[PDB]
């Protein structure tokens, strides 16, 4: 649980966990869809790599919604609604078994 | 075996005398004091401090204010502020003071201090009206 | 005038010792609560009058106050009498809060003790222990200077001997102090008003 | 009670109680009951 | 799966314990007050 | 709620009777592109916007189906 | 480049939704675009019974009413109480660096006046030769 | 008045099972970056410092450094009770492994520490003070059984209050219609009142578990 | 016809810290109305003055280094816990004493 | 057929345990009156204590209501 | 918000095409499943009446057996009808 | 019949929380008497608290009676 | 005869709210004694509050008695 | 032979309510102890209030006993 | 035979009525403690009134026990 | 074999009178705490009276347990 | 047959005992309010002892609930 | 098979009797609060008396629980 091997504070600067200090890659929102499969195959798919990407996205969310000074209740309501959506997607088998309509 | 001291600042009624029982209307509620009572210190409110003397004769005394102090060696010291018996009281003066206090309460308005003093004089007026009718 | 004022003070001794027939048991029964709790300890009260040619009684009070200043220099002093304030001004004018005046020319009553107690407790100063130094009355020809230890609300609330005293809360102990302190001052005033006159009658007689 | 709640201590309450107690002695004893100050 | 639930709850409790252990606000109060009491002066010869 | 109604007035108009060649030109532009190219040459953000636009358009089918069946929550 | 801390968080519409999710649709369908999309998605999830209105949906309503009431009542009190302590930490922090700079300049004059004793030490032995 | 519903504690709802419903405190963990804290970080620091100051008189010399574990337990209970009451998140304490890990091992550690270090205290805490000779054996047996079942009672209580709250909430929701605005509004209002009661009960339950843990660590 | 500068001589000492001047002030008052030892003491005091001057210069340089460290430090507004633990090496580390509020 | 009948009797017995909750709520609020008679400046803190006690008493009542509804339409 | 510009006529045209097609498709499907639900409700009512009569007879026999078992357990008199 | 008979027994057994309601109401108004004896200037606030406690004890009794009627006509 | 038997059982098990009414009346009148010992100068107001509390306690008992009579006869 | 059986069961259930009368008398006379401990000179009215409170709580107990006898020899 | 069986059930139900008598004895002697703590020189009158309270709650307990015995044998 | 079942129900229902012994024991010893806090110099008489009150409450509870064991093993 | 029926009846009976838990917790927090009326400086120790009493009363009531569930399922 | 059923019902009815023990534990700890607010210097003696009273009330409650587990298994 230390800094990644692509980070050196003499070159980069202070550690922001929401940053990627590795190779300067093409942004995900600008891939021209003809090389998108090669773009998805370019990224490593180890559980360490996907955990690093998930934590980077989570810390980007923290830096946009929590870590600013005037942080409101919006990040926590956002987390609650996302958790309710995801656990409804988990419990969709139980939800579809009861329902309200019979034909629909 | 009770050493009772009833002492107004102008009259001293009992000076460590032997008294069977002392009833005292206090801010902690009216209570009766007997020999080997609990140590308890109480703050007097207007009303009759009736003393059951050891000869079988009971003498009632009003108190304007004061403190009641019961000690663990069975000794009481009721130190009043004004105290003359129920024998000398004028009912009409008590009613006039009560009416004046009620007028001061009604004419106080936003004056919290005058309202408080009118309430105090209302308490004393009710106590005096109640005591003089015996 | 010293021989002529000898019988003037005798009238003011017969109206201050006969008036001590009932003001003395009121002060003995006031301290009996303090005689049982037995607390040891600021606050200093001086008892005098606003009249001159008193001999050395106010000198004795000032001597006792000078002795008291060497023990607790953080004491704010409230005096009954302008002469003690005038004596102690040059000494401790930085530590003089208020001194109650207009006393001595008339025999004391309870309203004076109530006013002094209200002046003591309504100043907002933080005090725990204290004493009221007063010139007690032993005999006509000579007396003794003593003091009564006074206590605040928190001094008796935190006492180890108050636990036997029940039916108590914050309001009862607060309301008991501001009448007991107004009753001890009345005992110091009535004894001092005899000693300040009975020892002045002989000071007028010594020149007679 | 309402005494302490209105920033009035027990000395002033004592004074009012004793004044009203002295004043109820008209025909013989208001003269010989109050020494004033 | 009760052992799995036990391990999950224990790991969550350990994570919360590490979160609480690190949840503090550090403050710097090592100012220059001690330097003012070091008035070193040279003595004199007589 | 008034400003939202003004925005809906601006941006929910049915297509007029005079712009049929323009809408058919756009339809055949999409048809001629997607069978030849221009879909493997569109960025992820732009294609995501196109798919979300298509989904929003398709939602009017279900809204009009709820209009055309009475109760909104399923049939009856 | 060093990170910077903005005063305000990300722009939020409809209470919890990001504003960027709405402004993404401005090049295609303006303002009522995202709202029409959200309304159509809600009506699609309700109509097909994908989003089942079961007993849990009547608890999320009771959660949201209490949740809106608590935020709309205690929101400014708690935020101002919290933001008061952030400044007081900075007030504790600004009493460190400001005092340390002035405290060091005071310590310079302590070292400067220690040299003044050495400056006046020369005249000390020039003052003892007069008594002879 | 009509019917009710049940079977909501299923751990096998999908492939992604309900074990992700216990990791949601990690999302609500306060992750700190800047030197000057944020509003949720400062609020959490104030809450934890207040709890530490309140429980400082109950720590003791044996568990002076174990207050962090007690605070982590308090946060664990609070997050498993508050976020467990949200409608689409299942009750984790319904399965008793969570309450087992929450309550049982610390009691086992405390009773083993008592049995190893102070055996005299272990044999003397069962016997009440001032108890004569003929009053001994029934007190001994009753106190032994009660003290051997007490952590089990605490765990079953900490599960059962949430079980009762969620059952009553689901029962109130199931007896609510949609076409009748009056009945739905009454159901929603009663669920608001019940949710306030359950939130208060959850906070008080976490606080009483923290206080019992601190007082038993003082023993 | 002889006198010294008493003002600088009085202001040189920190009064009570070097009160032996005041005893010398009482001595020199009565004289108002061994030379080689003083010259040797002048040489020794000159060497000690040079030593104290270079020590004071070193202390002044250290204080200037501390002031430069404070000036080069980033402000406490846009600073992180990593930058705080870098500029202040007190830190919280693995081989540290256990505390509740570290 | 006797199982649902005994479920009815069990729920009827199970609803008795709300009596103790009612008595506890009564004791809490009566003692709130008594405690408000002495030092009425602590009104907010004593009302907070009253709500803290009332919530736990009604939680004990809800335990028995839960046991009544578990026997009735859940077991 | 930002001032509104008119939507390029592909979202509007497809939107209203889907709207009108959804209206007519919902009407057609509602009519067809209304007929289907009518006939399904009729046959379900028939089989439900038959099943309810059979279950009522079975439950009457079960209650008779339960009352006989209760009489044999509790020791009460056995009525000639139960 | 045994189902309606057991509904009768369940209704009778459910009408017991009114005992807890009555005990709570008695405690509330007795403590009103006690707390009005000391500091009687607070008749308004004391009676407001007595009304609140009586209302909540009545709420517990009405919950038990509502369960008694639901065990006789609904469940 | 089974249904009338269970009516009898329910009417016997529903008349134990009189227990709680008796407990509440005892608490009311006992605290009347306690609060008349302390400050007897409010005797009429204390007794009026006692009458109010006893009336509400007997009302809670009469609710259970009404359910005992109306289980056996009416509903 | 089941109707008289239910009469016995209902009477036995009905006689639980005298427990509340017993607890009420206990609280009344304990309050008499407490309120005569202070003010010994009020025993002519404290004992009258105790007699009245005991009479009312025992009257509720006797009404419960009459309810027990009505389920056995009157209905 | 079910008549003697329900006699046994009725006596078992009637024995619950002694719980309130036991609670009344506990209340009267606990308040004997409280009333002897304040002003203990009234020990004889306090114990006479405590014995009166014990007797008047034991009367309710013996009433319940006699009801149980009467249902078992005399009824 | 109905009567053995009845004796089991009567024993289980007669063992509810021990609740009153528990409540009375709690009342008398909590009041022992109260009455020892005020005037603690009378611990001898306080503990004597508290043991007497506990003895009588336990006597009521043992009377109920004896009635249960007699209802199960004597009649 | 009637075994599971009596399991329902016994569970519904055994869950009554949380009424005493509710009454005890109400008494604990009511006396907490009374004990905070005087001496508010002992707030932490008052809260500690109130939490202790609440936990022990809830332990007894949940022991009743635990025995009810043990009677219901495990047997 | 009615014997095992009645053992179940008697076990539940016996487990009712822990209610008064929970109420007594609540009473003794609430009076520990009100006896520690007054005279806090006797904390050890007051907590010792609380432990004794809680132990005795818990002994009564576990006697009820033992009579529940005795009918259920050994009677
Ligand atoms: C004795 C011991 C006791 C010790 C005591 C110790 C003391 C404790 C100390 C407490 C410390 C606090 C803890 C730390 C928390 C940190 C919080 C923080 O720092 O934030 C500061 C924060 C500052 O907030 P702010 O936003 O800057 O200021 C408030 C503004 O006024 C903002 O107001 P506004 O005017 O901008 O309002 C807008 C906003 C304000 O309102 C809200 O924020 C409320 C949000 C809802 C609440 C939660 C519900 C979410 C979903 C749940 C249900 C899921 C099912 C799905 C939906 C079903 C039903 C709809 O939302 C709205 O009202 C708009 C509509 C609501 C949107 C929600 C969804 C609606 C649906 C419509 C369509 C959308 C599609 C949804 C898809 C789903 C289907 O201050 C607070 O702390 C506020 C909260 C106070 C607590 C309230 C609760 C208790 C009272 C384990
Ligand atoms: C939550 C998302 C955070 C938003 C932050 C953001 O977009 O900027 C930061 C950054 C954008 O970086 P960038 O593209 O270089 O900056 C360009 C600008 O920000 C400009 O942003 P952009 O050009 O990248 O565009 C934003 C993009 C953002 O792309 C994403 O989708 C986010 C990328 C990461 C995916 C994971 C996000 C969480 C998944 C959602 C499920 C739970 C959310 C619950 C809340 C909503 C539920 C109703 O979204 C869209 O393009 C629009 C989405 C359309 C769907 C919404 C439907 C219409 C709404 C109308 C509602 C009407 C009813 C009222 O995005 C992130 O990295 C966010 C990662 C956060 C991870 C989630 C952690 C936990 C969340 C709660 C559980």
């Amino acid at each position: 649980g230390d800094y990644p091997a692509e980070y050196n504070p003499k070159v980069h600067g202070p550690y922001d966990p929401a940053r990627f200090y590795g190779k300067a890659d093409v942004p995900l929102g600008q891939v021209k869809l003809g090389e998108l499969s090669q773009w998805l195959g370019r990224r490593n798919k180890n559980p360490q790599a996907v955990a690093a990407a998930v934590s980077r996205g989570w810390w980007r969310w923290q830096h946009k919604y929590v870590l600013p000074r005037k942080g409101g209740i919006a990040p926590y309501i956002q987390l609650i609604v996302g958790c309710s959506i995801f656990f409804y997607a988990i419990n969709y088998g139980k939800m579809v078994a009861h329902r309200q309509r019979k034909y629909h | 075996q009770m050493a009772f001291t009833f002492a107004a600042p102008s009259q001293v009624f009992y000076n460590n005398a032997n008294i069977r029982q002392v009833d005292v209307p206090s801010f902690s509620g009216s209570f009766g004091i007997l020999p080997a009572h609990v140590a308890t210190l109480a703050v007097l409110k207007p009303g009759v401090v009736t003393v059951y003397q050891e000869d079988g004769s009971t003498k009632k005394y009003f108190v304007s204010s004061g403190t009641v102090t019961v000690n663990d060696d069975s000794s009481v010291q009721v130190l009043a502020e004004e105290a003359v018996p129920v024998e000398n009281l004028d009912l009409q003066a008590a009613r006039d003071i009560l009416s004046k206090a009620q007028s001061d309460v009604t004419s106080a308005g936003a004056d919290m201090l005058k309202l408080a003093e009118g309430q105090i004089a209302v308490e004393v007026g009710e106590a005096l009206v109640k005591a003089a009718e015996g | 005038i010293t021989q002529s004022m000898k019988m003037v003070s005798a009238a003011k001794y017969t109206k201050a010792e006969r008036e001590l027939r009932v003001a003395k048991p009121y002060g003995q029964g006031a301290m009996k609560f303090y005689e049982k709790t037995e607390l040891k300890g600021q606050l200093i009260i001086a008892i005098s009058s606003d009249r001159g040619l008193c001999g050395a009684v106010h000198s004795s009070v000032g001597r006792q106050l000078k002795a008291d200043l060497a023990a607790n220099p953080d004491t704010m002093v409230i005096c009954v009498g302008d002469k003690i304030r005038n004596i102690l001004q040059r000494l401790y004018g930085n530590n003089l809060a208020m001194v109650c005046n207009d006393f001595g020319r008339r025999p004391p009553v309870f309203e004076d003790a109530t006013k002094v107690a209200r002046a003591v407790l309504e100043s907002g100063m933080e005090f725990t222990n204290g004493k009221i130094v007063y010139n007690a009355f032993r005999s006509v020809v000579s007396f003794r200077t003593t003091d009564i230890p006074v206590f605040s609300k928190n001094a008796i609330e935190s006492a180890d001997s108050i636990a036997a005293y029940d039916s108590l809360d914050s309001d009862v102990i607060q309301s008991y102090v501001e009448y007991s302190l107004a009753s001890l001052i009345y005992y110091t005033m009535k004894e001092n008003a005899t000693s300040e006159q009975s020892s002045r009658m002989t000071a007028m007689d010594n020149a007679s | 009670s309402g005494r302490r709640g209105r920033h009035v201590d027990f000395g002033a309450s004592v004074d009012f109680e004793v004044h009203m107690m002295r004043r109820a002695l008209k025909p013989e004893l208001r003269n010989e009951a109050i020494k004033r100050e | 799966p009760w052992i799995m639930v036990f391990l999950v709850s224990m790991a969550l409790l350990w994570a919360i314990m590490t979160m609480v252990f690190f949840l503090y606000q550090p403050r710097s109060v090592s100012s220059a007050k001690g330097f003012s009491d070091r008035t070193v002066y040279l003595n004199w010869k007589w | 709620l008034a400003t939202f109604l003004k925005y809906a007035k601006v941006e929910l108009t049915p297509p007029g009777p005079a712009d049929v060649p323009k809408i058919q030109e756009g339809i055949q532009n999409l048809i001629h592109s997607a069978k030849t190219g221009k879909w493997k040459q569109v960025s992820v953000r732009e294609a995501w916007l196109n798919t979300l636009i298509v989904t929003e358009i398709a939602m009017w089918f279900f809204v009009g189906e709820c209009i055309g069946k009475g109760s909104v929550i399923g049939y009856r | 480049p060093r990170p910077l801390r903005p005063v305000n968080p990300g722009k939020v519409r409809v209470g919890f939704v990001p504003e960027e999710w709405f402004t993404f649709f401005y090049n295609k369908t303006g303002v009522t675009g995202p709202y029409v999309l959200g309304a159509g998605a809600l009506t699609f999830l309700l109509s097909k019974e994908i989003y089942v209105v079961e007993h849990e949906f009547y608890t999320g309503v009771a959660i949201a009413i209490m949740g809106t009431y608590g935020v709309k009542k205690f929101g400014k009190q708690i935020a101002d109480y919290a933001d008061k302590g952030i400044g007081e930490i900075e007030q504790s922090f600004k009493e460190y660096q400001d005092s340390s700079k002035i405290g060091f300049e005071e310590a310079i004059t302590l070292e400067e006046r220690a040299q003044k004793s050495a400056e006046a030490q020369i005249m000390l032995f020039q003052a003892k030769r007069e008594n002879v | 008045m009509m019917a009710s519903l049940f079977s909501v504690f299923d751990p096998t709802s999908s492939f992604l099972s309900n074990w992700l419903s216990m990791l949601i405190p990690l999302l609500f963990m306060v992750m700190s970056f800047w030197l000057i804290p944020s509003r949720p970080q400062f609020l959490a620091k104030s809450v934890l410092m207040g709890l530490n100051r309140e429980m400082s008189l109950l720590m003791g010399p044996a568990s002076f450094g174990a207050n962090i574990l007690v605070i982590a337990l308090f946060l664990f209970i609070l997050f498993n009770n508050f976020i467990g009451l949200f409608p689409y998140i299942f009750t984790a304490t319904s399965h008793l492994a969570v309450t087992l890990s929450l309550a049982v091992p610390l009691w086992i550690s405390f009773i083993l520490y008592t049995w190893i270090k102070e055996t005299t205290n272990a044999l003397a805490h069962l016997v009440p003070l001032g108890t004569p000779a003929p009053l001994m054996p029934f007190m001994v047996l009753m106190e032994i059984i009660s003290n051997m079942i007490r952590p089990i009672t605490l765990s079953v209580r900490l599960a059962a209050n949430m079980i009762a709250g969620h059952l009553l909430l689901t029962l109130l929701g199931a007896q609510g219609t949609l076409e009748n605005l009056y009945v739905t509004s009454i159901v929603v209002f009663s669920q608001i009142i019940l949710l306030m009661l359950e939130f208060s009960v959850a906070i008080i339950q976490s606080y009483v578990f923290m206080t019992l843990m601190t007082l038993y660590a003082s023993e | 016809r002889s006198s010294i500068d008493w003002a600088k001589m009085a202001e040189s000492v920190p009064e009570s810290q070097k009160a032996m001047y005041n005893q010398f002030k009482a001595k020199s008052d009565g004289y108002i109305r061994v030379s080689s030892q003083i010259d040797a003491q002048e040489a020794e005091a000159k060497k000690e003055i040079t030593k104290f001057i270079q020590e004071s210069r070193g202390r002044i340089e250290n204080y200037k280094a501390e002031l430069g460290k404070l000036g080069q430090m980033i402000p406490f507004e846009h600073m992180t816990l990593e930058d705080f633990f870098e500029a202040f090496p007190e830190k919280v580390l693995n081989p540290d004493p256990p505390s509740p509020n570290v | 057929d006797i199982d649902s009948a005994a479920k009815f009797i069990g729920a009827g017995a199970a609803t008795v345990g709300v009596a103790g909750s009612g008595a506890g709520i009564g004791s809490v609020f009566g003692s709130l009156i008594i405690g408000y008679a002495r030092n009425p400046s602590l009104k907010q803190q004593l009302f907070s204590y009253a709500i803290l006690g009332f919530a736990l008493s009604e939680a004990m009542g809800l335990f028995c209501l839960m046991m009544a509804f578990l026997l009735l339409f859940a077991f | 918000f930002a001032p509104p510009v008119n939507v390029s006529p592909l979202i509007r045209a497809g939107r209203y095409g889907a709207l009108v097609v959804g209206i007519v498709y919902g009407s057609y499907r509602f009519g067809s499943l209304q007929k289907r639900e009518n006939e399904w409700r009729v046959e379900e009512a028939r089989r439900k009446v038959i099943r309810d009569a059979l279950n009522a007879e079975n439950k009457a026999k079960a209650t008779r057996e339960e009352m006989l078992y209760l009489a044999k357990e509790t020791g009460v008199k056995v009525p000639e009808n139960f």
